[PDB]
């Protein structure tokens, strides 16, 4: 932008490599595992504390 | 006029013209249908089975 001009500026180079940009993928392995995780853990706790229950 | 004609109405040199044209066409049909659609990719990236567990308690 100038006074009583405006214009676009393009550069003059060759690109040698791809430029990368961060654009995070959504999935839901990483979820679906750590659900997985949870009941799991879950199932254990129940297994532990019912294991003390039945020995003590 | 020239083209009013019955030598041109069942002119074989025509006929000739649509019989390597259709043969033409069954040869290079198999490369006609080599398009890609992007729906099975689609129906893979979007098709999510119910992943919750059952939990009675």
């Amino acid at each position: 932008l100038m006074n009583g001009l405006k214009m676009r500026m393009f550069s003059l180079a060759r690109q040698q490599a791809p430029k990368i940009v961060h654009k995070p993928v959504l999935s839901p392995i990483p979820e679906h595992l750590r659900l997985v995780k949870n009941v799991a853990q879950v199932q254990i706790d129940m297994l532990k504390l019912l294991n003390a229950q039945a020995a003590k | 006029l020239i083209p009013v004609s019955l030598v041109d109405l069942i002119n074989i040199n025509i006929i000739f013209y649509i019989l390597l044209l259709y043969t033409l066409l069954l040869f290079f049909i198999p490369l006609f249908l080599a398009s890609i659609n992007y729906t099975y990719h689609y129906i893979y990236k979007y098709y999510n089975y119910n992943y919750n567990f059952i939990n009675n308690n």
